[PDB]
RNA sequence: CCUCCGCAUAAGCCUGCGUCAGAUACUGACAAUUAACAGCCCAAUAUCUACAAUCAACCAACAAGUCAUUAUUACCCUCACUGUCAACCCAACACAGGCAUGCUCAUAAGGAAAGGUUAAAAAAAGUAAAAGGAACUCGGCAAAUCUUACCCCGCCUGUUUACCAAAAACAUCACCUCUAGCAUCACCAGUAUUAGAGGCACCGCCUUCCUUAAAUAGGGAUGGCUCCACGAGGGUUCAGCUGUCUCUUACUUUUAACCAGUGAAAUUGACCUGCCCGUGAGAGGCGGGCAUAACACAGCAAGACGAGAGACCCUAUGGAGCUUUAAUUUAUUAAUGCAAACAACCUGCAUUAAAAAUUUCGGUUGGGGCGACCUCGGAGCAGAACCCAACCUCCGAGCAGUACAUGCUAAGACUUCACCAGUCAAAGCGAACCUUUGAUCCA
RNA sequence: GCUAAACCUAGCCCCAAACCCCACCUUACUACCAGACAACCUUAGCCAAACCAUUUACCCAAAUAAAGUAUAGGCGAUAGAAAUUGAAAUGGCGCAAUAGAUAUAGUACCGCAAGGGAAAGACAAGCAUAAUAUAGCAAGGACUAACCCCUAUACCUUCUGCAAUGAAUUAACUAGAAAUAACUUUGCAAGGAGAGCCAAAGCUAAGACCCCCGAAACCAGACGAGCUACCUAAGAACAGCUAAAAGAGCACACCCGUCUAUGUAGCAAAAUAGUGGGAAGAUUUAUAGGUAGAGGCGACAAACCUACCGAGCCUGGUGAUAGCUGGUUGUCCAAGAUAGAAUCUUAGUUCAACUUUAAAUUUGCCCACAGAACCCAAAUCCCCUU
């Protein structure tokens, strides 16, 4: 097939960008995931998920303005415009973030903790232990990867040399060099649970489409089976 | 089923 | 139902030879003392109804220019004249139909 | 309801048995040898 | 007198009812659609752009909705080219079908249901119907009317077997289970309130009588439950309504029949093609009787084992599909292990899996289940050479005991009806001094 | 007397020899801007093995011979060398328009496509002249005489035998291909043969003998998503009333297809009329694109993927295979019969038995006695005669 990837855009902007839907389709034009297709046409908004991340010609700790709060279609999340110096970014909205609100995005890892107000980017071993922590980076400037989804934090569980032990909200424990940055919070959109689908036109609007043969193999889908072991073949299925 | 064949046009379309 | 044998050509002109299928011959045709033509007893000379058609057609043509539209039908009554005739005493007051041949023996 | 599968368009012709589309593939190449090979006075649609 | 028709665009088609001349909207010749409509574009590099739409003003949201421009640098010429017709396209057809959009909502546009006649049957559609009103029928199907009530199933709206099934089936919100801690081609430019897969079913809670006169019909005395609503679902019912029926009739149109024109198809061994009884297991044709001038036309459907298709059973060391604890593999992937190259990556060799791949379906017993049997020997079972009652009945043998010449050789014979195989055996040599199966290949 | 009937070269087959202006890859046949993707990779399977699973000949680089030998091989079906040896050089006991090329042409036509692929040019049948006469396989025996009389259960094939199969009819076309031995007739003869091979009368040569059509399939490589299924991009449509932001109600357009009737070679290879469901949505729909066959797609009906999908279509392997069905064409004569065993075998085959031909030789069949068991019938066997 002649499919190119919509996500081309190779510099970052504010502006929404035109997604194309796949509808589970790989390059090669066959469904590679089922059960997607149509919805609602949507615009991508690029979210800046290092949120340290100084202005060109500048560096050290920044403070910035959040414009406004938004929904955003692609993700579960309600998305943040905010505004430092002579800069505009998409972040991923804390619970409490408000339009108007000051957010601080340091690097700096103090000798104490620094006080954890929610919304604000700290290396993670400026971090109290137990605090609620999203938008967790898995090395040091990779960018946010996990605690994204709506609602979501994971806490902060122990700090010992220049490891940090994290409770992801799978409840699996995950090690990371303390001087990667998370935000302090869960993340917004904490109701996305008790959202009530009410009917099947919804997910269909939301690009889930009911979709069969989802296996492909031959038979279909098939559970495992154990196979019993030669002594144990004559208590398989004994009559009554 | 099996479908119909058609007798070629040429059988039918001749003219003195 | 389809036929369970070829019927052969001797039953089938038993069939489509019987008197039924023939033609019937015709006693009613005579010759019209008149012209000399061939007509059916009860029906009109065919050369006789032709002559009077194409006389009433032109008459009709006539007709056609003198009133000049539709629905110009005359509250009055007609009269045909040719060449060399004049509206009679009885021909007053009825719209006169001037034709350029002269009279035709058969009309009167 | 049926018979009427061919729905012409132009565009679908030429992009489907054309010549570029032909030419584009060695499989395609292929189809218009075997129909100079056969004498066919239309190699392409 | 008739039409959801017509006119345009799109798409498609490609000169396909313009003129003339020859033929019976055909052939040939001649002509024609004129751009303003439409198509055919942009000089780039950067950098820009959060703020829907819905009369966009209030109100109302969620499913969150392309609108891409500006600064600098280049730039000077100017209207080319192409579509433009038609009664049209896709359906083999001048096909009652398919066919996007804008306008007209009955036309200002576009068309003609009747070739002529007659007024049979049967057939189709329609209209009307005394009295009755479901008595019809599997069923109120259809028609006419307009209502009532309740069960079963499925929560609902949706989806499906294009062309016999629209459903109780599939989906579905809801819920549950399992798997996954993560980036630059799906999932996803997502990150556990996420994603993928499976199940289940919204939700919510608790843990003999009646009906009719007659009623095989109907209704009522983690699961168990709860039917709000909805349904061309499946049952039942009141009332009404009716040609469904008692019980059919009349009329109109189509069809029909006759006249004219044009003109198929299945089918067909040949036919000079009767009835009764008999035969055969079923007769137009055979036997015995009977009948019997010859042909049209219109009906009918008893026969012509009517025609054309199909169903049921059986078979084939015929296919194909499916499932597996059928057999054979693991080439390929995925894991490991060992070597190889110095962790990644990769090669080779193994082992385990996944996914697959290839292949098969012995015989006898109305079929199937559960069986039993399949070779050999002995007896029934064949009275008197042999052979045979297969199928079948009973019994026992895959030997045991003995000897270790119970060796070697060799005339002549028998024989399980073929062959294979299996038996007996004189003479001779040598020691001593017999009573139950299986080939070849291969090891 | 109509329809017809006939014709002979248009060409073709097998050998030999010889080695054979302009436009056009974009939507081909389109005068005129930023390339870069540029190719290489065991065939498989049908089939034979009477299944099938290892296996089962296939442009080779001198014919013959070695030799179907050595070898290989579920050592079986079958496969199969080499050393060595060393062949020379413009025609038709071909077709003559259903033949010979498919060919007048890869055209017309058919298909979306890949593909498929024609026809034809120079008094047969059927009818008419001229319908028919009781009764019957349509005739035969006849007869003065057509009929009347008497006799007479169509053909082919498959069944044990009549039922069943096929056949409208004419013309043309349409189906027994070969070795191991034998036999016969020549030649020469302990040798034959124009190297090789055979030879204890052989050797050399000739003559005689081994059909046609048909699956469902399998595999390889193409072609197909203008139908349909799903998806992508960017569009469009949805009156009126009720209701009020609704997978809301009634109901147009539009989509569908509940029930009935008509139609059933039809208007239609799924339609028509009425009725009915949805009709602001999980809606319908135009355009362009995408997913391709063991694959796709599927709100799962094994549904749909160009009218025939439990697995598309085309071409090729392919003249697949068929123990099954059907067919298998001059005349005449002669001989000619039921039968055991084994078999993944009982729809087949091989051996036996029977059968046919040729040949050699001498007994063969029938049978009178005599003879064939104890346990406790009819007949049969055997053979001097005849
Ligand atoms: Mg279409
Ligand atoms: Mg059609
Ligand atoms: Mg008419
Ligand atoms: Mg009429
Ligand atoms: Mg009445
Ligand atoms: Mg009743
Ligand atoms: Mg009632
Ligand atoms: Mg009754
Ligand atoms: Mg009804
Ligand atoms: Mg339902
Ligand atoms: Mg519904
Ligand atoms: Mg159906
Ligand atoms: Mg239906
Ligand atoms: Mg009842
Ligand atoms: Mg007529
Ligand atoms: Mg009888
Ligand atoms: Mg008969
Ligand atoms: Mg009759
Ligand atoms: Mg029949
Ligand atoms: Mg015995
Ligand atoms: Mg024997
Ligand atoms: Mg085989
Ligand atoms: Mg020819
Ligand atoms: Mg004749
Ligand atoms: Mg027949
Ligand atoms: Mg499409
Ligand atoms: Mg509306
Ligand atoms: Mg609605
Ligand atoms: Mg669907
Ligand atoms: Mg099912
Ligand atoms: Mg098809
Ligand atoms: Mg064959
Ligand atoms: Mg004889
Ligand atoms: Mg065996
Ligand atoms: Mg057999
Ligand atoms: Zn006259």
């Amino acid at each position: 097939a002649n499919f190119v990837s919509w996500k081309s855009r190779t510099k970052y902007t504010i502006t929404p960008v035109k997604m194309r839907k796949s509808g589970g389709r790989d390059h090669t034009g066959r469904i590679r995931v089922h059960g997607i297709g149509g919805g609602h046409k949507q615009r991508y908004r690029m979210i800046d998920f290092l949120r340290f991340r100084p202005e060109e010609t500048k560096s050290g700790p920044f403070e910035e303005k959040v414009i406004q709060v938004r929904y955003d279609p692609c993700r579960s999340a309600d998305i943040a415009l905010v505004a430092g110096g002579s800069r505009k970014r998409w972040i991923i909205a804390t619970e409490n973030m408000q339009a108007g609100d000051t957010i601080l995005n340091s690097n700096h890892i103090g000798r104490m903790a620094v006080a954890a107000r929610e919304g604000d980017a700290h290396p993670l071993g400026a971090l109290p232990v137990g605090t609620l922590i999203n938008n967790v980076e898995s090395e040091p400037g990779r960018g946010a990867q996990y605690i994204r989804a709506a609602g979501t934090c994971g806490v902060l569980l122990r700090k010992v040399n220049g490891t940090a032990i994290i409770q992801l909200p799978s409840k699996r424990q995950m090690q990371v060099l303390e001087t990667c940055v998370a935000t302090v919070g869960r993340v917004s959109n904490v109701d996305h649970n008790k959202r009530v689908i009410g009917k099947a036109g919804r997910n269909r609007w939301l690009g889930k489409r009911p979709n069969s043969g989802r296996w492909h193999r031959k038979g279909g889908w098939a559970g495992r089976k154990i196979r019993p072991l030669p002594p144990m073949k004559s208590y398989v299925k004994l009559p009554s | 089923f099996t479908p119909p064949i058609y007798q070629p046009k040429f059988k039918t379309e001749k003219e003195f | 139902a389809a036929p369970k044998n070829r019927r052969t050509i001797e039953v089938n002109r038993c069939r489509r030879r019987n008197p039924q299928k023939l033609i019937k011959v015709k006693n009613n045709i005579d010759v019209c003392p008149e012209c000399g033509h061939l007509k059916q007893k009860h029906v009109l000379c065919a050369y006789c109804y032709e002559k009077v058609c194409k006389e009433t057609a032109e008459i009709r043509r006539q007709i056609g220019k003198q009133e000049g539209g539709p629905f110009k039908a005359p509250t009055i009554e007609t009269v045909v004249l040719y060449t060399g005739e004049t509206p009679s005493e009885q021909d007053q007051g009825k719209r006169i139909i001037e034709r350029d041949r002269k009279r035709p023996s058969w009309f009167t | 309801a049926r018979g009427n599968e061919y729905q012409p368009s132009n565009i679908k012709r030429k992009n489907k048995h054309g010549w570029v589309r032909r030419l584009s593939t060695p499989a395609g190449v292929q189809v218009i040898l075997r129909r100079m090979l056969k004498g066919r006075k239309s190699l392409s649609h």
